[PDB]
């Protein structure tokens, strides 16, 4: 399902 | 463990030190650290046997070292555990038999039947498919025909049927001794059957026995 | 006071354990009931409408000696039966 | 002073086996959700027979079902019996077949006598399978004859490889109007029947059936 | 032998199994394993199965069982073959078929190797089945030949996929895992709450004080 | 044709000699005729087969038809140097391990150690050489081949083999370090320290390992 999108987005938002 | 010395184990194991149980509970885990050769293990177990340790001290060491480790050999590891569990007179003998291979079965079976443990020898004979030596001991010690009949029905061997017929003759069951010989085709010992038939008129089943023995022993 | 607090926590853990055991038992009972419903549905599906020149065809359908029967022992009688079934196969209409 | 994340590894480093039972009791009392993981990590040094006995005394077999199925690879009698009882309770008939085909260290006669009274078709079929596997020929066929009249007991009579068994099926198909499967019964039991008496009973002794392809293959 | 070889080849061409299964059980005296290659070369399945059955050639039967569709028989053949390629093919087939009950069982004998773990990770990342990979790697503790890379990748996945469970595994297997492969992943994750602890465990006081000065919040 | 004439009346003693003496014939047709016409006492093939290296099918044929004394008398008298090949062939069909463990206890003549450990590593069945290694170390075999394999088995035994590395100087540090490089460098450090492999120590520790070991060793 190409979960890499959320994989990166959630982590980047949490870090920011 | 490192400095192998039977005199040291003899001087330490004298029931004087109140901390012998913690020493055993530490050495049971320390002995696995060597993992180099069974010579040191042999020296330690010889010192233990000479020190005359009570039960539940050596068989536990054997159960820990033989299972889930490297020392799974058979260099005197057959009697050292089974005979100790028999001397302890507990149910651990069955678990040790079911979790061991490459062991001398007839010797330990004779040692068991010499003692009060008989079910262990029966399980040993069932594992190695020794039907005759199991039925013979079952008849000599207990003589439970209800179990021997089922054991003979399970397998199929003329020697087993002959032993069952002999056991039934020992109990005076002439009616079953003919059925135990039809499936065996054993013409021997017909003189004893004829002598036992004279004690009680049963000339209806001996006819088939003699007719079948005619085709096996032309007497 | 710490021992009293530990006893209170032990009682709370026992209550939570009883609750969890009851929940697991309820889930197991629900699963068993679902399996029993499925078995009843399968038993109801077992009911069909069979009988007590289509007779030969129905007997063949019941006992078709398909060449797939070669998985059994290589008995000469089985080979003769398979040959007879192949010879009777043209009777299917 | 309890931490599961460390206990799950510390419990596997003990010397004795009573602590395994103490941990099992703790898990049954407080946290049964990790009992499966505890049993799976303690299995290399846990006595499965006493564990199954304790689980039967506390009646928690459905909660240890997966661990029992995993231990089943060791062919334990008590584990096999517990799994069979659980499959019977859950109305399963595939796991029972898998267990009886993979392992045989259990009493098939008692299980068959229990399944034959459960009113289920699959259970009585498994019972007949066990009976035919226990060399109880001419008995499982008569048992399944009550229901397996749609060309199923014929297969058992054929694989029995015995005589004077298919003749009874032929006589039953001739006394009652069931001559439709007479040819199928002849074809399946080709090596166990005699064409002479078969044709005689099929033509002169009872209702004049043809049964010609059988005699054609005989020719 | 060449005659029977070409005969069974022609039978596999037209899928005449009804007589192929009889010719195999008889005195064929042909060259086995030669037509089984052309079975998958020419894409002719359901024929090499009977070839490999009567010869006990576990290791190549799985190549046909993958395309056949059955997964229980694939595991039953892999447990008899015990070859890395067979286990890897069975795991790839189970991943393609969305199977997870046998996937962990077949990967238990794959995670033992270090190179194959990266292949498994690459296979599970492109499919998105991270939960199945985590559940398969959880059983790595109950093994007898585990190495550093297994727990290293497990801690990496915990730091990247399950942050609520990475603390316990990190505090437990801190000495077993390698230093750089975990620190690089933690820096890529920008988790400053554990970098200082990891630097103190490996006596990296410089990178510890630098991180504490740059992030004195927690 | 002489071999065929030797099959009309029993002359098996005259067939084993010409197979070794003569070297100008096609062994394919010879072995085909031998496998076709059963001599009921045939052992010329158990020589010419390994003479031309076609035992991959001979082992399978012996395992299928009957295995009583053929391989036994072969390893005893004919050629004990092909024991690992026969063991690998028997492991291909996954036979009983007790049979192999009993066969390896028989005395040997010409034999190679590395060829057996290579096969048991390819089969991932290193738990079968334990009694043979025990017998070798009991007899007093001071060979690096008989100790390196035991060290690798201890590595795979999921224990802490630190005393065995610091006390046994017989094994080779290179193999133990290369095998334990990707698995556990902490033991490879001690292995290279006992073997005095400074370049290997550098190439292993400086890549991915702890730096305090080099600081304490140099």
């Amino acid at each position: 399902p190409e979960s890499i999108r959320k994989w990166r987005e959630e982590q980047r938002k949490r870090l920011q | 463990v490192r400095r192998k010395d039977p005199e040291l184990w003899g001087s330490v194991l004298l029931e004087s030190n109140p901390y012998r149980r913690p020493l055993i509970d530490q050495v049971v885990q320390t002995a696995l650290s060597e993992t180099q050769d069974p010579e040191e293990v042999s020296v330690t177990v010889k010192a233990f046997m000479t020190a005359d340790l009570p039960n539940e001290l050596i068989e536990l060491l054997e159960k820990i070292v033989l299972d889930n480790s490297v020392f799974s050999e058979h260099r005197n590891l057959q009697n050292l555990l089974i005979l100790t569990a028999i001397k302890a007179d507990r149910t651990r003998v069955m678990e040790y038999i079911n979790r061991l291979d490459n062991y001398d079965a007839p010797d330990i079976a004779n040692i068991a039947i010499s003692n009060e443990l008989f079910e262990e020898a029966f399980a040993i004979f069932r594992k190695f498919d020794v039907n005759t030596s199991a039925v013979q001991v079952l008849i000599e010690h207990i003589g439970n025909l209800d179990r021997a009949y089922e054991f003979a029905e399970r397998c199929n061997e003329p020697a087993v049927w002959s032993q069952l017929a002999k056991a039934q003759l020992q109990k005076g069951m002439v009616k079953e001794a003919i059925d135990s010989y039809i499936k065996a085709d054993d013409p021997s010992s017909y003189m004893e059957v004829v002598q036992a038939a004279n004690t009680s008129g049963n000339w209806e089943e001996l006819v088939k026995y003699l007719q079948m023995a005619r085709k096996k022993a032309r007497e | 006071e710490l021992d009293a607090a530990s006893k209170v926590m032990e009682q709370e853990w026992r209550e939570k354990a009883k609750k969890d055991l009851e929940e697991w038992n309820q889930r197991q009972s629900e699963q068993v009931e679902k399996n029993k419903i499925n078995n009843r549905i399968a038993d109801k599906a077992f009911y069909q409408q069979p009988d007590a020149g289509t007779e030969w065809e129905k007997v063949a359908q019941l006992c078709d000696f398909n060449p797939k029967s070669s998985k059994q022992c290589k008995d000469v009688s089985r080979l003769r039966s398979v040959l007879m079934s192949l010879k009777q196969t043209p009777l299917s209409r | 002073a309890w931490k599961e994340g460390q206990f799950k590894d510390i419990i596997t480093k003990v010397a004795n086996v009573e602590l395994y039972y103490r941990a099992i009791q703790f898990y049954l009392e407080f946290k049964p959700l990790l009992l499966n993981d505890l049993l799976m990590v303690l299995s290399p040094r846990l006595d499965h027979t006493r564990a199954v006995n304790y689980f039967s005394k506390v009646k928690q077999l459905p909660l240890v079902k997966p661990y029992l199925r995993s231990v089943q690879n060791h062919n334990n009698k008590s584990v096999n019996e517990s799994l069979n009882n659980l499959f019977i309770t859950e109305e399963d008939y595939q796991a029972l077949r898998t267990s009886i085909d993979a392992y045989d260290n259990f009493d098939n006669i008692s299980l068959a006598q229990r399944l034959e009274k459960h009113e289920l078709i699959e259970f009585r079929r498994i019972a007949a399978y066990l009976f035919k596997g226990n060399n109880r020929w001419k008995q499982s066929v008569e048992l399944c004859k009550k229901d397996s009249l749609y060309k199923d007991a014929m297969q058992y009579a054929s694989e029995s490889k015995d005589t004077e068994l298919a003749e009874e099926l032929l006589q039953w198909f001739l006394q009652e109007e069931k001559r439709e499967c007479f040819g199928a019964c002849l074809f399946t039991c080709y090596d166990l029947l005699r064409p002479d008496v078969v044709l005689e009973t099929a033509w002169r002794h009872n209702i004049m059936d043809f049964a010609m392809p059988y005699f054609i293959q005989v020719m | 032998s060449y005659v029977e070889t070409e005969l069974i080849f022609a039978l596999a061409k037209t899928n005449r199994l009804a007589e192929l299964e009889e010719f195999i059980n008889g005195p064929n005296n042909a060259h086995i394993q030669q037509v089984g290659d052309r079975c998958y070369d020419e894409k002719m399945y359901d024929a090499a199965k009977l070839l490999y059955n009567n010869v006990s050639n576990f290791g190549r039967l799985a190549s046909t069982l993958v395309h056949l569709g059955e997964y229980q028989a694939a595991v039953d053949g892999a447990r008899k073959a015990n070859s890395t390629r067979t286990w890897k093919e069975v795991c790839f087939a189970c991943v393609d078929g969305k199977e997870f009950r046998l996937a962990q069982m077949c990967g238990l004998h794959i995670v033992v190797h270090a190179d194959e773990l990266e292949e498994l990770i690459n296979y599970y990342q492109d499919r998105g089945y991270f939960e199945e990979l985590i559940t398969m790697l959880e059983a790595a503790l109950g093994l007898e030949r585990a190495h550093m890379g297994m727990f290293t990748e497990l801690a990496i996945l915990y730091s990247k996929f399950k942050p609520q469970k990475m603390r316990e595994h990190l505090e437990l297997f801190w000495s077993r895992v390698n230093i750089p492969k975990v620190l690089r992943a933690a820096e890529q994750a920008h988790l400053w709450a554990e970098l200082v602890f990891l630097y103190d465990k490996y006596e990296e006081y410089d990178n510890a004080i630098i991180t504490m000065m740059n992030h004195p919040t927690d | 044709k002489y071999i065929q004439a030797a099959c009309k009346t029993g002359q098996i003693k005259e067939v084993e000699r010409i197979c070794r003496e003569s070297n100008c014939y096609d062994p394919e047709r010879v072995k085909n005729f031998l496998k076709e016409a059963k001599l009921t006492d045939q052992l010329p093939l158990i020589i010419v087969c390994d003479r031309f290296d076609f035992v991959h099918d001979l082992v399978l044929y012996l395992y299928r038809n009957n295995l009583q004394k053929y391989i036994e008398i072969y390893v005893q008298k004919v050629n004990p140097s092909r024991l690992p090949v026969v063991i690998g062939g028997l492991l291909d069909v996954d036979c009983s391990e007790d049979v192999i463990k009993n066969l390896i206890l028989v005395v040997r003549g010409q034999f190679s150690t590395d060829e057996l450990v290579a096969e048991v590593e390819k089969r991932n069945r290193l738990k079968l050489l334990l009694p043979w290694l025990e017998a070798r170390i009991h007899e007093g075999c001071e060979e690096p081949a008989t100790h390196n394999a035991l060290a690798k088995i201890y590595i795979d035994s999921n224990n802490n083999p630190e005393r065995f590395l610091r006390e046994n100087p017989y094994y080779d540090s290179r193999v133990v370090g290369k095998y334990c490089e990707k698995r556990d460098p902490h033991l490879a450090c001690v292995a290279y320290e006992r073997g005095q492999c400074d370049l290997e120590l550098i190439n292993v520790c400086n890549e991915n390992s702890l730096f305090k070991s080099l600081s304490r060793y140099l």
